[PDB]
């Protein structure tokens, strides 16, 4: 039986433009263990992303943490792109951050 | 609690595999296996314990020999056991002290066999193939006695020079930070308020949306998620009617704060004010 990844995207610190931060993609609950995870900046792959050593939970489903140090600006959007045998095509989950006040 | 080792063996085809091994103290990773060098890697200086340099070399040789016989035994009996490529075998084994010990093996992500006292037993649901696997696993009783001794003797020994030597790590206190944002999926005419809590250690934490002293029981707390530096992260969300988000605050309690709760207010540009 195969299990599809849960995908959660978060930063280490509150987003502040021009302040270095860490962007995280936690992928969990999946089986089998082969999986492709990319972090995206403005739709394009970030190079040299780190990840934790593969591990698994009590129910034997696997989990990994992917992360990279980054510095957001106002014009940038980030995401996590995951491919797995359970997925017809790669699933993209955005980093949800607030831009602040919209209308002047 | 205490210590366990996990083993991730992926059999892609008869001529291709991958093998990952790591050691865990409570929920903290403390060791990795480098199968290129056949070396136990120490992620912390104290993950060696007080164990002599040469006692590790013997454990390495035992690990290395038991792994190569494991991959060859599984591939020799794969068709007997009805193992169809590709398949994954996972093992976790370890102990506690005060006490307890365990060793469990899964095939394709489901309970398969486990080691009890002195021999391998099949999980009843796993069927005839698990019973046949236990025939091979229990081939040599001496190997089983060695497995028993690793769990009931070597493993408590290891904590005895580890949890003391490194409790300073497991007992450190790291204060959280928190911040508020708009949730992305509100229903019509409503808002989702998001309270982020980051950077805390140890894991236990309390977080609630409040109206003054009244906890808002609509607070939906997410999973606690790991950070790359070993601290933890949590999101707690609240669905509210628009305009009714006035006087709302997020309150965080954590052992490291010594009663000085973090309190943030849904306020300023979040509201937004005039
Ligand atoms: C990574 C950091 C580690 C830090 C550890 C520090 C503290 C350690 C504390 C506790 C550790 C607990 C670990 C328990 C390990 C469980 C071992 C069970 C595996 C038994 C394998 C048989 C031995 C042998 O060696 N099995 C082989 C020898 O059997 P034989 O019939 O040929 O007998 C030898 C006779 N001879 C003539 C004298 C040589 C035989 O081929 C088995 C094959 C079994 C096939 C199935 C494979 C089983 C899968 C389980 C693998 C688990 C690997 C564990 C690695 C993490």
């Amino acid at each position: 039986i195969q299990r599809t990844p849960k995908i959660q995207v978060y930063s280490r610190h509150p987003a502040e433009n021009g302040k270095s931060n860490f962007l995280n993609c936690y992928v969990s609950g999946f089986h089998p263990s082969d999986i492709e995870v990319d972090l995206l900046k403005n739709g394009e792959r970030i190079e040299k992303v780190e990840h934790s050593d593969l591990s698994f939970s009590k129910d034997w489903s696997f989990y990994l943490l992917y992360y990279t140090e980054f510095t957001p600006t106002e014009k940038d959007e980030y995401a996590c792109r995951v491919n797995h045998v359970t997925l017809s095509q790669p699933k993209i989950v955005k980093w949800d951050r607030d831009m602040g006040s919209l209308v002047p | 609690l205490s210590f366990h080792v996990i083993w991730i063996a992926s059999f892609y085809n008869h001529s291709w595999k991958q093998n990952l091994v790591s050691g865990w103290l409570s929920d903290l990773q403390t060791h990795t296996w480098d199968s290129n060098s056949s070396t136990i890697v120490f992620l912390w200086p104290w993950s060696r314990g007080n164990f002599s340099n040469e006692e590790w070399k013997e454990l390495e040789t035992l690990f290395r020999i038991r792994t190569i016989r494991s991959f060859e035994g599984i591939r020799r009996y794969a068709h007997e056991l009805q193992f169809e490529y590709p398949f994954e075998i996972q093992v976790t084994g370890g102990c506690e002290l005060h006490s307890g010990s365990f060793l469990q093996l899964a095939y394709q992500g489901s309970d398969f066999v486990s080691f009890q006292n002195n021999s391998w037993l099949p999980y009843p649901v796993a069927g005839n193939m698990a019973k046949h696997f236990c025939k091979v696993l229990n081939q040599n009783q001496h190997e089983n006695d060695i497995t028993h001794n690793l769990l009931s003797d070597t493993c408590p020994r290891f904590i005895l020079g580890l949890l003391d030597a490194g409790k300073a790590h497991l007992q450190r206190q790291v204060k959280p930070e928190a911040w508020l944002s708009h949730g992305p999926s509100p229903g019509p005419g409503h808002l989702q308020l998001v309270c982020h809590v980051s950077g805390f250690y140890p894991k236990p934490v309390w977080v609630m949306w409040m109206r003054g002293e009244q906890e808002q029981q609509g607070t939906q707390r997410g999973d606690i998620l790991p950070s790359a530096d070993g601290t933890w992260y949590l999101r707690a969300t609240l669905e509210v009617a628009a305009g009714e988000a006035a006087d709302l605050s997020c309150r965080v309690k954590h052992s490291s704060l010594e009663g000085q709760d973090i309190v943030l207010y849904w306020e300023g540009s979040l509201v937004p004010r005039g």
